RNA sequence: AGAGUGUAGCUUAAACAAAGCACCCAACUUACACUUAGGAGAUUCAAUUGACGCUCUGA
């Protein structure tokens, strides 16, 4: 009876930009606006403007819009950030300037003696230590840089079995606060990616098990 | 009556309420943001889907507010802004469940939110009542 | 005078204990006194058929797509919990004690502390102009 | 003449009547029942019902309770019955939607209160 | 001195151990239909049922009479499934509605109720009047 | 996801809130939904450990 | 590749039909809750018998 038990981590890295909104949700976010103007109530800007005006009126008979002039003429000098970084996209997809609006994920290139497979990281356990040891453990050998993944639970997210003689492995979740990608010659090409894209690079079944597990949001 | 099978038919003072690991005490959860219809917003979303998942809600209540003004130095200019605190109180959230309940609160987090979760401590508390001065100059004439 | 002193202490120190202590008013549900002013009010523009029927049909449409998200959003967590439930009786299984240990609760995880996303990221170099803040409350 | 049942005075439903109407406002349809004091039905109206929905946009709106009203007024004269009676409570009589329904009957010529018991 | 329940005693199958995790009466109106449910449903004590109730025989009123025809229940709901579609693909009866100003054929509501189901309010009001008890018995 | 951000103001009596941009520190963007019609308001910062620094961005 | 299964999320509900519950938006409510007013839903196909979907069991 050989057996083999592995631990792994999966981390999500969340997104730092939010979702493009839905054409729906952006003019359901204008009715709101003008619902909200509509029942609104006066401010000291609405007042000091329409006191003025009436200042002005009565002078002729006898500022606000300057404000905003220069505030408009700020916005249109001040430069934003970018969003989306096509050349990222196609060159650097080990990188997070390609997609800040959704979660992302990391996958190792990893080889075995039966089968090569592009899988997701994991590692040996071994009885004086916890599947949560074996999960830093992974990390630590993985990372080679200044990046720390906080975990948020114990429990277990996986359980994946594969025979030749039986392994199995248990994956537990984590989340990732920072990282970066120093010595980026590596042989293990770690990579940022989306469940999609994912799913295009591998193929197993336990696999395709993960792939419902893990929230697509 | 009390002899015949009847007896104890009415009775419902049982039926109200009379007045280690996996059990967690009472937590709190602190949400800060500058907009104060996007604190209450989520704290509602929140409420309404752990009402959904049947987890207890002690209270939720709104720390007091705080408005802060930053003004620029090279020449002179001010400026203004505010900031909204709120609170909830949970308990019983089983050990497993929590990791999917706050990953899910992660996910759903919109911008412009700062969230913590802790345990419930008598500091926070007190921290809501008003800072009573006189009992401080108490205690230093006792000093 | 000592024992006098200090019984007039611990006595008043008792009873403020003792006071039902006072909740710091919240702003935000105190309407301020210059919002009843009568000179402020503005023309109500009666509202068009059309643009109403616009709303309601928006509204609605809108009632259907959360409804819609919140029921993706039963199937991600049902699915999460009922595959992270296989993995622990599994485990239970296989180890009878590795299952107890991650049962175990952790203190490190209770405290947490998140920012929410940004309208944009982070400029690489960008250093704001020199100013400084100042809080103000009241109790 | 006939007696009906006095009492209940501490319990809501009143069974001081001969001819109750009892509706239901379920999340799907709409249930109105004219009933006598035993609890057996004389002659009801249903949004479930075929020959009524048909026509309709919604089984719960207040066109579809006030419908009910009118059929169930006109049913009510089929049967003999001009007087009755209705149990609500403060919000269930405080909703437009049964008052409509209340006011259809009533134009319909149903009149919801019934004649004080004779005898001497 | 006390004697065993006779049946089983009502708000016993509830558990008491735990009483926080478990689902309230949020509505009066939930509250008073469980209620009525529970009158209605049969009781081994004395109730005012067996005293102000008829008390019909347990044996089914007996009717060798026209059966109703044999109606395809598929083709029958497909048709009325057809019906509805079209009537939500209509345009003017969500306005109609939202603004309640609509209102129904009552003779062509008449009509069809005496076609599909107006025979069995029929016999109930037949019943109630005591028309079957008094001719047939 | 960001879902629950635009959202009625659950509040009678409330004066004119409009968008507006605010600039943290790190230069990231926020909406701030603000009293007038503003485009952006930033964060500077006041203090540091280092004199000889705080001597030499006060010349720069 | 073989066994089991199968009404919208739940219900051994099924004539007069697809019912009830659950759920969602808005309003009041600090919020929840209640209530009001509004919103979408299904028995995969051919005759209980077979064939389209689901889980389990093997490589």
């Amino acid at each position: 009876s050989p057996w083999r038990l592995l631990g792994a981590l999966c981390l999500q890295r969340p997104p730092v930009v939010s979702k493009p909104l839905t054409p729906l949700q952006e003019e359901m976010a204008s009715l709101l606006q003008q619902i909200e103007i509509e029942r609104s109530l006066y401010s000291d800007h609405e007042l000091r403007a329409l006191d003025e005006n009436q200042r002005l009126a009565k002078k002729k008979a006898d500022l606000a819009q300057d404000l905003e002039d220069m505030w408009e003429q700020k916005f249109l000098q001040f430069k934003l950030g970018a969003r989306i970084t096509e050349a990222d996209e196609k060159n650097d997809r080990t990188s997070l300037n390609r997609k800040l609006d959704r979660n992302l994920v990391l996958l190792v290139r990893e080889k075995f003696g039966d089968q090569d497979v592009w899988i997701l990281p994991q590692a040996e356990w071994q009885p004086g230590e916890t599947l949560r040891g074996t999960a830093e453990r992974t990390l630590a050998t993985l990372s080679e840089n200044n990046m720390e993944a906080k975990f948020l639970g114990n429990a277990p997210c996986g359980h994946y079995t594969f025979k030749f003689l039986g392994a199995k492995v248990f994956f537990f979740k984590a989340l990732l606060l920072t990282g970066d990608f120093s010595q980026a010659g590596n042989k293990g090409h770690h990579v940022w990616v989306t469940k999609d894209e994912l799913g295009d690079y591998l193929k197993p079944k336990y696999l395709a098990q993960v792939r419902r597990f893990v929230s697509d949001l | 009556y009390k002899t015949k099978p009847t007896h104890g038919i009415g009775k419902y003072k049982h039926l109200i309420k009379a007045e280690t690991d996996y059990e967690y005490g009472v937590l709190n959860i602190h949400l800060t943001a500058y907009d104060m219809t996007l604190a209450e917003s989520y704290a509602q979303y929140v409420h309404n889907l752990c009402n959904s998942l049947s987890i207890k809600v002690e209270e939720s209540y709104a720390m007091p507010t705080k408005t802060i003004e930053v003004l620029q130095l090279q020449m002179l200019l001010d400026s203004v802004l505010t900031t909204h605190e709120r609170v909830v109180q949970i308990s019983g959230l089983s050990a497993t469940f929590a990791e999917i309940f706050l990953e899910i609160i992660q996910s759903s987090l919109p911008e412009g939110v700062r969230l913590s979760v802790k345990e419930h401590t008598e500091e926070d508390f007190k921290g809501r009542f008003k800072a009573r001065p006189e009992l401080e100059e108490l205690l230093a004439k006792l000093k | 005078k000592d024992q006098e002193a200090k019984e007039r202490l611990k006595r008043k120190i008792r009873k403020l204990e003792k006071a039902t202590q006072e909740l710091i008013p919240i702003e935000d549900f105190i309407t301020p006194l210059k919002f009843l002013d009568k000179a402020r009010e503005r023309p109500q523009v009666e509202l068009t058929f059309e643009e109403t029927e616009r709303r309601a049909l928006l509204l609605k449409k809108w009632s259907l797509y959360k409804q819609q998200e919140r029921k993706m959003e039963r199937d991600t967590i049902r699915a999460m919990l009922e595959a992270q439930q296989e993995a622990l009786e599994e485990l239970q299984l296989e180890s009878p004690k590795l299952h107890a240990e991650a049962i175990k609760r952790d203190p490190n995880l209770f405290p947490f502390e998140k920012e929410g996303p940004h309208y944009t990221p982070p400029i690489p170099n960008y250093q704001p102009p020199e100013g400084r803040y100042n809080d103000i409350t009241k109790v | 003449v006939a007696r009906k049942e006095r009492g209940w005075r501490t319990v809501f439903p009143s069974r001081e009547f001969w001819h109750r109407l009892r509706v239901i406002r379920t999340q799907h349809h709409v249930e109105a029942l004219v009933e006598h004091q035993n609890g057996k039905v004389v002659v009801s109206a249903s949004t479930r019902e075929w020959a009524i929905k048909k026509h309709l946009y919604s089984t719960r709106n207040v066109v579809a309770c006030e419908s009910i009203g009118r059929v169930l007024a006109q049913r009510c004269l089929e049967a003999g019955i001009n007087f009755m009676v209705y149990q609500p409570t403060p919000w269930e009589a405080a909703s437009d939607s049964m008052k409509r329904l209340q006011s259809a009957m009533t134009e319909g010529g149903v009149v919801l209160r019934e004649p004080q018991r004779i005898y001497e | 001195r006390r004697t065993p329940p006779l049946g089983p005693m009502p708000n016993s199958d509830i558990d008491l151990s735990n009483l926080e995790r478990l689902e309230k009466y949020r509505s009066f109106d939930r509250y008073r239909r469980r209620a009525e449910q529970e009158a209605q449903a049969p009781h081994w004590w004395r109730t005012y049922r067996e005293y102000f109730g008829e008390k019909t025989d347990p044996k089914e009123k007996i009717d060798i009479g026209l059966p109703p025809p044999k109606v395809s229940r598929t083709q029958q709901l497909l048709e009325r499934k057809q019906a509805i579609q079209e009537l939500r693909a209509n345009v003017e009866e969500e306005r109609a509605a939202r603004l309640r100003t609509a209102s129904v054929p009552l003779d062509a509501v008449r009509a069809e109720w005496e076609r599909t189901c107006g025979p069995y309010h029929k016999q109930r009001l037949a019943e109630y009047y005591g028309l079957y008890r008094d001719l047939f018995h | 996801s960001s879902r629950a951000s635009l959202t009625r103001v659950h509040r009678q009596a409330y004066a004119r809130l409009y968008p507006v941009l605010l600039v943290k520190q790190d230069g990231s963007t926020i909406h701030i939904r603000y009293r007038e019609p503003r485009r952006m308001l930033a964060m500077p910062i006041d203090l540091d450990t280092s004199p000889e620094e705080r001597r030499a961005r006060l010349r720069k």
